[PDB]
């Protein structure tokens, strides 16, 4: 019964490490939006 | 009460022809004659009423 | 006649379940242990108890005193609009923010240790003034005992609150001095 | 050769319940026999409490519902939407905890004897072996008379337009 | 059991079913100006040439670019003229590559080429027959 | 006799997440480590091939059976979200309120990007994405009247997927049945015939003589949907249904006194679609369900089951034998009992064929409230059908092939239809290819032919109406003889059938339901065009089934598997010779034949069908009988319907249907991004990886994973897959757009 292990497996972290990243862009654009020419 | 007459002929034909095809005498086979002579003489039935006979 | 081994039914084959603290009913009619994990099942049960005698107790107190501070529209505490308004004000915000604090960071650590066989199910070593005395002694598994029944009760008896109060638009004090 | 004399050897007459072997469809034969039995013993049960419940909600009424028909008929569709819906959620509630599981269990191979429950808070299932079984043929004696004797009431009410029992029986018979 | 192999023999490529090989079908395969005992190339020519342009011509004169003016059937009667010229084409160059010289038994050259001059002539006379027929 | 017992296995597989750290731990080569990219892959491919994994029946059966029940539970969720968004997210009490006027809805965009413009005013107060699935009208029809009863459903939904989630996992870990269970077919069918199908419909038959009849009968006398009594009132009081339908008046005992007769209030036979909602009687509905009901329960006891009475499907199967048959269907039922990929091509194929009949008879007669009505509804769920039956055929004939390759026995197919089938195999294929040819040439060379002529200005030489005439006169009769059906062969029917064959048009809400559909030359050549497609993709899918154990050009391909890449460049070559290469090939034709088919469909019916009807009857359709002369042309069906038809969707930006118009886009260049792995070889892309892999090496980063290219097989899945994703997202994006912005 390690479930560590699984949920350290490449699908696995790459589908939460990609999900923070989205939700952090997506948090910046609500609450910074239409940013350009920094 | 022709539609009880008819439905009580209509079982017995079922028992009749379930013997026959089945070739034994269970309760097996009276339930699933009894079902046949049911399924024929509702159809005989409502056949005979729609042409207007009964 | 009944079967080689009895339940408390009198009717029924002893599950798994054995003699455990408050647990000498051994009623599952319904195969619940048999599928699921014992620990996992008593987590639930004990979590539930407490948060039920927490209900029941705070239903009744609530209808006496409402601190003055609070709006409290509605003097039914099982009514949803209290429960609406008070979630707005705040209130209620604060209990969900706490509440889920402690069951992430405190409460999923406790119910895997339980599950793992390590921790005893609902056990949080909380005994401030020694009621209880030893653990697994005399005065504990009495008094767990104790809990457990007090809790289902508890339980039972909040959801009777609930109903009679969304049926007869009446308190619990109100509705027992009135018909 | 059983109490039947047409129908063959009906077996189930090495088991418990009844001395005498009526089973001329041989049911039992293609069924469990200890499921048979407890749907015997509860029907029995039932129809019991109906008839004396039949025979009581008509001479006397309970101060509440001080207006509702008697009839079975008529009862049963007048408290269909508040009474007769609660008792059917509790009996309902009481077959799915310890109704169900008891005839599957009886049917997998438990022991227990058909219509076996430990409601015996008076101790008049008797001592003796030879009692409890004597004692055991008169609960389903007795049953199989209500049965009957409610399919009986039933229809002497729809054949004599609402009519009680006992007011049927000083009024008119046909 | 109808199916059976085509010489009795498995293993071979081919299946004696019902149309395939029958009383009736051997019957019929056989007699038709091709595969029939003694008919000279050139009889079989004529023969297949006349029983072919005959039912050539109806496409064109009744589905051709001009069959609603008055000259339909003499414009089709052109067109099949037409085709049946370049299918004697065709089979004059298959029996000059395909056959070589050898005695004329309709695999040979001169056979081959009997059997294109039969059927040239049996195609141009009956699309002409057609043609009579239509327009009388 | 069988004794048909049930018997089971408990504790069979511990419940653990030890197996959950190790990747390809079902396959002995993939749990020796990747050591290469390709491991990734592979182990995707061979998930649920379970057959591979283990040589026993009886694992594949229990991983069967579970999986089952996940892909039930993932269905229920998917429902139970459908519920919840119809009552959190979505215009249903508005709806009701004005079926016509109000737009179905039940998703809303949440405003980060911009992408808030794609919530469309499709009125009710909220505004969100038009919903073009008919679950509006679906809930409408089943009674459906506060969004209390939606939430009620979702939950009821999630509940039953998590019955689902443990049922599968207990019939896994916990008690899983042996091989003499599953193999049970006699009462497998019996309880599906007459407890899946037969009580199913029984049991929808009840509910809608008690909810669906009532509810809807007042929805349609201008009641208000909060003013309805609720479905349960009907059934308590029954002075209510008696009011409604005198018929209740009589209760259950005409129905078991035989008079049926007394039941014409709530089982009518009507057969005309309903004058006020434009869907069929409910009444005719509720009538049907009990007829197929009834009809089910009485073909489900059949097979014999653990009693005498019954039939026995071997029996039968080998009774069946004549002379141009040696043994008939011997050794068929051994077939269907032991290989799992043999009863799955079966089932898909009749699947697939179920979902394509279902399209066709749905857009016919709408069956659903207010369904014809909304064209942008009609148009997705018959395109919708259209393409998951075409998809279920590819997969069946795929699976025929696997099992023909794997699960085949000589002994098993002896002399039998299967084997004396492949004896003449070549028959078969060559015959049927004459077929396809002769059906190409005399379908598409009409089209071609007609391009030429319009070209030329030669319009008197064409096949259409004013020119050459090709009349569909068999259709046109049989759409005649239903149209007098109603009083010469239906006595007791009302109304024809579906109004598309004939009798009089209907209108609801100034919009065209169903008219007849009427049948032209260009309906000849389209009809012709789809036989000819469907004969080519059959014919593929039909040799790569025949051949898949061996050929002339490859004597044993199947000991080389179902899918293999090739067996090299010999013989000339025999790239794409295994069955799965077939299958490859036969996706692309399916998806031609169902592009035109439903290309037909769209614009046949934006031309003679849906449209808008003014005072006094005058009929305006989308396009005005264009599709008369311009559906006989390839120019025209480029002009008139792929050119003209696409002003929606790429002027769509701008406004709520610019996602479309996105998704127009998007789509495309998935289409053209297939061609890349379509028109290329592994070959190229290992060296090109070679040197990406050199670069990495000057730079102490390359990976532990050899990278490898994608295989030949993985390549042409690749490609495959792009391409029908691609195109029929192109398709759903032009359709969905052009029915959305105009009617
Ligand atoms: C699986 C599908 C299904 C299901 C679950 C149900 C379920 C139900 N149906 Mg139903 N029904 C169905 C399909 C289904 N139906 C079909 C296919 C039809 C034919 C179209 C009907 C037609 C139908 C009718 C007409 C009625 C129901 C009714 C009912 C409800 C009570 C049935 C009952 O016991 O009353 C029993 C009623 C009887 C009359 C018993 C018959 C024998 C009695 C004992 C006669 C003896 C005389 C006695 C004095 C009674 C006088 C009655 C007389 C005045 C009518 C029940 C919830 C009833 C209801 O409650 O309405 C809301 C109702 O009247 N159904
Ligand atoms: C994964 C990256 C990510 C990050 C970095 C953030 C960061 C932030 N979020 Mg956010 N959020 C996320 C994902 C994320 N979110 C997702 C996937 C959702 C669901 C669509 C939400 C929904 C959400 C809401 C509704 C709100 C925020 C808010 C906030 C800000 C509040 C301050 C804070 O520190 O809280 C940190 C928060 C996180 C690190 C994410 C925790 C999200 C949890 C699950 C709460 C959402 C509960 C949801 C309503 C119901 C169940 C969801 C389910 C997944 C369990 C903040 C900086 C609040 C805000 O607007 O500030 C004014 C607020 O109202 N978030
Ligand atoms: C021996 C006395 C008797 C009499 C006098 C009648 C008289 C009658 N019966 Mg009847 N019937 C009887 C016995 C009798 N039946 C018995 C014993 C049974 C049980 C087997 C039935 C079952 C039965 C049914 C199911 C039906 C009748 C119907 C009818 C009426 C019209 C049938 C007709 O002639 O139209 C002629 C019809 C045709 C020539 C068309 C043939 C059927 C089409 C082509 C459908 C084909 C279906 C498909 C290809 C095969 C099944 C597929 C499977 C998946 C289900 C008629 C008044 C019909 C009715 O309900 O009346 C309104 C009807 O549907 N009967
Ligand atoms: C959340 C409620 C809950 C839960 C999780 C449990 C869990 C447990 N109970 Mg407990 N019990 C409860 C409520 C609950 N109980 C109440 C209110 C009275 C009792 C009285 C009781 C006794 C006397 C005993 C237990 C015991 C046990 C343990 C073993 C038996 C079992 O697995 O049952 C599992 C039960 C559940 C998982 C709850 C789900 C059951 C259904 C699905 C919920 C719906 C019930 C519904 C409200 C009934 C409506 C009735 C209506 C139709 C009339 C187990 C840890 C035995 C034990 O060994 O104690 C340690 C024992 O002796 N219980
Ligand atoms: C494959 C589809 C197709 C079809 C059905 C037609 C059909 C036709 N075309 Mg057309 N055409 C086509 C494709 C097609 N075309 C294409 C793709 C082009 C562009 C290159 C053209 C360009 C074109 C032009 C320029 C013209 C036509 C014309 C015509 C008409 C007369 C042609 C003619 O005389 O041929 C002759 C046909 C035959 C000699 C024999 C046909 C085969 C026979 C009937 C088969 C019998 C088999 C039999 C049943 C087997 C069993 C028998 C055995 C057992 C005894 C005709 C209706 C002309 C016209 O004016 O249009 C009206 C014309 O000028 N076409
Ligand atoms: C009348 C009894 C009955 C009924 C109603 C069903 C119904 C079903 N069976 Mg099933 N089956 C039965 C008897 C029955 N079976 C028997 C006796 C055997 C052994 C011979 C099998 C062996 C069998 C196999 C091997 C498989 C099925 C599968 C399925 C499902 C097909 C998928 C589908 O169409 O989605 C429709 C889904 C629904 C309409 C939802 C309804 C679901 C509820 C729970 C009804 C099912 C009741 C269930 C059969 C018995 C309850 C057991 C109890 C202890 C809880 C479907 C739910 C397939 C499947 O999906 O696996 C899970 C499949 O693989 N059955
Ligand atoms: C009930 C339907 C059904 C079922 C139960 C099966 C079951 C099976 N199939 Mg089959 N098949 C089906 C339908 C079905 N198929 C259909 C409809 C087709 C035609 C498309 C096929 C064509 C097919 C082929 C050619 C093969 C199988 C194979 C298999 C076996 C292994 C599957 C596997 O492990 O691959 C793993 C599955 C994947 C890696 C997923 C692939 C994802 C694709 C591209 C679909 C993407 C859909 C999605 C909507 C895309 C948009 C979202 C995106 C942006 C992310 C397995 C027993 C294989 C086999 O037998 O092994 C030798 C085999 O080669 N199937
Ligand atoms: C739409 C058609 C299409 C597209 C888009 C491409 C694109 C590409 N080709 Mg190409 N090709 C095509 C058709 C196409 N080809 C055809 C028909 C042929 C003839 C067989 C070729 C033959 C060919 C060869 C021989 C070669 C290429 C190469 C390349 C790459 C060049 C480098 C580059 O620009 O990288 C930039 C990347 C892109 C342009 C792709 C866009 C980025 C994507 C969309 C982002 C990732 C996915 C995103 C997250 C969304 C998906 C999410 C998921 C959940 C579904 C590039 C990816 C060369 C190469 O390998 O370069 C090193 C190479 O040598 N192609
Ligand atoms: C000729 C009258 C039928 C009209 C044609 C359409 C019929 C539809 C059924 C399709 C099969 C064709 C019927 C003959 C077939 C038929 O039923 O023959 C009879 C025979 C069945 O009789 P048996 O004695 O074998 O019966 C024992 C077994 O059937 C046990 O059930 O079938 C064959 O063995 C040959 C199978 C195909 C033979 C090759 C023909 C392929 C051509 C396919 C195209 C058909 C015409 C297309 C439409 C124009
Ligand atoms: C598929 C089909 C069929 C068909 C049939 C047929 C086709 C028949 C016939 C026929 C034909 C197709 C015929 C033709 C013909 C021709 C003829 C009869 C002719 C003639 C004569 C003459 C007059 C000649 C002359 C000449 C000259 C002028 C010079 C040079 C040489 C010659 C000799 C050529 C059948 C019905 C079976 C079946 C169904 C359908
Ligand atoms: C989810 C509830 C509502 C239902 C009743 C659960 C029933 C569970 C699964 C239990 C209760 C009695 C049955 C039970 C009896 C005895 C056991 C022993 C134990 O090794 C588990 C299996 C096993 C052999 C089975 C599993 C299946 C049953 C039916």
């Amino acid at each position: 019964m390690n479930l560590k292990k699984y949920l350290s497996t490449a699908p696995v972290v790459a589908t939460l490490w990609l999900f923070l990243t989205a939700g952090i862009l997506i948090e910046l654009n609500r609450f910074f939006p239409d940013s350009l020419f920094y | 009460y022709t539609i009880p007459t008819i439905m009580v002929i209509s079982n017995l034909v079922g028992v009749a022809v379930g013997r026959y095809a089945l070739g034994r005498s269970d309760l097996t086979q009276l339930i699933a004659s009894m079902c046949f002579g049911h399924i024929i003489g509702v159809g005989i039935v409502l056949g005979l009423s729609n042409m207007g006979v009964i | 006649g009944a079967t080689m081994p009895s339940m408390p039914f009198l009717k029924r084959p002893s599950k798994l379940d054995g003699s455990l603290p408050g647990g000498e009913g051994c009623f599952d009619p319904l195969g619940f242990t048999e599928v699921f994990s014992l620990e996992w099942l008593r987590e639930a049960e004990i979590k539930h108890c407490r948060v039920a005698m927490l209900a029941v107790l705070g239903v009744i107190a609530q209808e006496f005193g409402t601190f003055d501070f609070y709006n409290a529209k509605s003097k039914l505490q099982l009514s949803p609009d209290l429960h609406n308004q008070f979630v707005q004000n705040g209130a209620l915000q604060q209990i969900l923010l706490f509440v889920c604090a402690w069951e992430f960071i405190v409460g999923l650590p406790a119910l895997i240790e339980s599950v793992n066989g390590n921790r005893e199910p609902g056990y949080f070593g909380f005994d401030p003034l020694k009621l209880g005395g030893t653990v697994g002694s005399a005065q504990w598994k009495r008094m767990q005992a104790g809990e457990l029944r007090n809790g289902r009760l508890a339980m039972i008896a909040f959801g009777g609150f609930f109903h009679q109060q969304l049926l007869t638009k009446q308190g619990i004090i109100e509705q027992l001095a009135h018909f | 050769v059983p109490f039947a004399p047409v129908p063959e050897a009906v077996r189930e007459s090495g088991l418990a319940g009844s001395e005498a072997e009526f089973d001329p469809l041989m049911i039992t034969s293609y069924l469990p026999i200890s499921w048979m039995r407890e749907s015997e013993v509860k029907h029995g049960r039932i129809a019991m409490l109906a008839f004396v419940g039949t025979l009581a909600q008509q001479a006397y009424q309970f101060p509440w519902y001080k207006g509702a028909p008697t009839t079975l008929v008529g009862a049963h569709d007048h408290f269909v939407t508040t009474a007769l819906a609660q008792i059917l959620l509790f009996t309902s509630a009481f077959e799915i905890v310890a109704g169900v599981p008891a005839a599957i269990q009886t049917v997998r191979g438990s022991g227990r004897l058909p219509g076996y429950y430990g409601f015996d808070p008076l101790g008049l299932w008797g001592k003796d072996e030879a009692s409890r079984k004597r004692m055991e043929l008169a609960e389903v004696k007795n049953g199989r008379l209500a049965m009957i004797a409610m399919l009986a009431l039933w229809h002497q009410e729809v054949l004599s337009g609402g009519m009680g029992v006992i007011e049927q029986l000083v009024k008119q018979k046909f | 059991d109808y199916i059976k192999p085509y010489n009795n023999d498995p293993f071979v490529g081919h299946l004696a079913t019902p149309i395939n090989s029958s009383s009736l079908t051997r019957a019929y395969l056989s007699q038709l100006p091709i595969y029939r005992r003694g008919v000279s190339p050139f009889l079989r020519g004529l023969e297949i040439g006349m029983a072919h342009g005959y039912f050539l011509i109806g496409p064109f004169v009744q589905l051709g670019p001009l069959r609603n003016t008055d000259i339909k059937y003499l414009a089709g009667l052109l067109s099949a003229i037409g085709l049946i010229v370049i299918l004697t084409l065709g089979m004059l160059l298959y029996g000059a590559v395909s056959f070589t010289n050898d005695s004329q038994d309709l695999e040979s050259v001169d056979g081959w080429r009997q059997l294109a001059s039969g059927f040239l002539l049996g195609a141009v006379g009956g699309a002409g027959f057609a043609y009579l027929l239509l327009t009388l | 006799e069988k004794q048909v017992k049930v018997v089971v296995d408990r504790d069979v597989v511990p419940t653990s997440f030890e197996k959950w750290a190790k990747p390809g731990h079902f396959s002995r080569s993939l749990a020796k480590g990747p050591k290469t990219t390709t491991w990734i892959w592979n182990l995707h491919a061979d998930a649920h091939d379970f057959d591979s994994h283990t040589s026993s029946l009886e694992e594949v059966s229990r991983k069967i059976f579970s999986a089952h029940f996940g892909q039930l539970a993932i269905i229920f969720i998917w429902l139970s979200g459908m519920y919840f968004h119809g009552a959190r997210f979505s215009n249903y009490v508005a709806w009701l309120s004005n079926p016509t006027g109000i737009k179905p809805s039940a998703q809303v965009v949440w405003p980060i990007v911009g992408q808030q413009i794609l919530n469309a005013d499709v009125g009710g107060g909220m505004q969100g994405i038009q919903i073009t699935s008919g679950l509006f009208q679906l809930w409408r029809a089943s009674g459906i009247v506060n969004e209390l009863q939606l939430y009620v459903t979702a939950l009821g939904g999630l509940g039953m997927a998590g019955l689902m989630i443990f049922a599968g996992w207990f019939h896994y870990h916990k008690a899983a049945p042996k091989l003499e269970w599953f193999q049970n077919v006699e009462s497998m069918l019996n309880h599906h015939l007459a407890g899946l199908l037969g009580l199913g419909s029984l049991s929808w038959a009840g509910h809608q003589i008690h909810v669906s009849l009532p509810i809807n009968k007042l929805l349609d006398a201008g009641v208000a949907p909060s003013s309805i009594p609720l479905p349960h009132e009907f059934i308590l009081n029954r002075n209510l249904m008696a009011e409604l339908y005198p018929s209740f008046q009589q209760g259950l005992v005409p129905f078991f006194t035989l008079n049926w007769k007394q039941y014409s209030d709530i089982l009518t036979f009507k057969g005309g679609l309903s004058p006020v909602t434009g869907g069929l009687w409910l009444t005719d509905v509720a009538h049907h369900h009990l007829a197929i009901a009834v009809l089910f329960l009485v073909a489900g006891h059949m097979y014999r089951t653990n009693w005498g009475i019954g039939h026995s499907i071997k029996q039968i199967l080998e009774a069946h034998k004549g002379p141009l048959t040696g043994e008939g269907h011997k050794g068929l039922y051994e077939i269907l009992t032991t290989s799992w990929h043999a009863n799955l091509a079966i089932n898909l194929a009749m699947l697939g064929s179920l979902s394509i009949i279902v399209a066709h008879h749905m857009y016919a007669m709408p069956p659903y409230p207010y369904l014809a009505t909304d064209y942008p509804t009609q148009l997705s769920l018959f395109t919708h059908h259209m393409w998951i039956g075409g998809f279920c055929i590819v997969g069946a004939g795929a699976h025929a092939a696997i099992y023909m390759v794997r699960d085949y026995s000589p002994t098993v197919n002896f002399n039998n239809v299967l084997d004396r089938m492949i004896r003449h195999r070549d028959a078969i294929i060559s015959h049927l290819n004459w077929v396809c040819i002769f059906l190409g040439m005399h379908s598409f060379g009409l089209y071609i032919h007609n391009d030429t002529m319009r070209a030329l200005g030669r319009a008197q030489d064409m096949f259409s109406d004013t020119a050459i005439q090709l009349q569909p006169v068999f259709a046109q009769w049989i759409q005649q003889i239903h149209t007098l059906a109603p009083g010469n062969t239906a006595v007791n029917a009302l109304a024809t059938a579906s109004y598309a064959f004939g009798a009089d048009t209907v209108t609801v809400g100034s919009k065209i339901a169903m008219m007849p559909i009427k049948l032209g030359t260009a309906d000849f050549m389209v009809h012709h065009i789809h036989a000819f497609t469907i004969h080519v993709t059959t014919l593929i899918l039909l040799k790569g089934v025949l051949y898949a154990r061996n050929s002339r050009l490859i004597p044993d391909k199947a000991n080389l598997g179902f899918r293999f890449p090739c067996d090299g460049p010999g013989r000339g070559g025999t790239c794409q010779v295994s069955a799965w290469d077939h299958v490859f090939l036969g996706l692309f034709w399916m998806y031609n034949a169902l592009s035109i088919v439903i290309f037909h469909f769209s614009w046949k019916m934006q031309s003679d069908v849906w449209g808008t009807v003014t005072s006094n009857g005058a009929i305006s359709h989308i396009t005005g009988g264009n599709f008369a002369q311009s559906a006989i042309t390839i120019n025209g069906w480029l002009r008139d319907f792929l050119w003209a038809q696409a002003s929606q969707v790429i002027q769509s930006y701008g406004s709520s249907l610019s996602a479309y118009g996105l998704m127009f886009l998007g789509a495309h260049f998935v289409w053209a991004f297939s061609l890349m792995f379509l028109f290329s070889g592994r070959g190229y892309w290992q060296e090109l990886i070679e040197s990406i892999v050199w670069a990495h090496n000057k730079l102490k980063v390359a990976p532990a994973i050899a990278p490898r290219a994608l295989s030949i097989t993985q390549g042409r899945a690749v490609g495959v897959a792009h391409y029908l994703l691609g195109g029929i997202a192109t398709t759903w994006a032009f359709f969905l757009a052009r029915i959305i912005a105009v009617g």
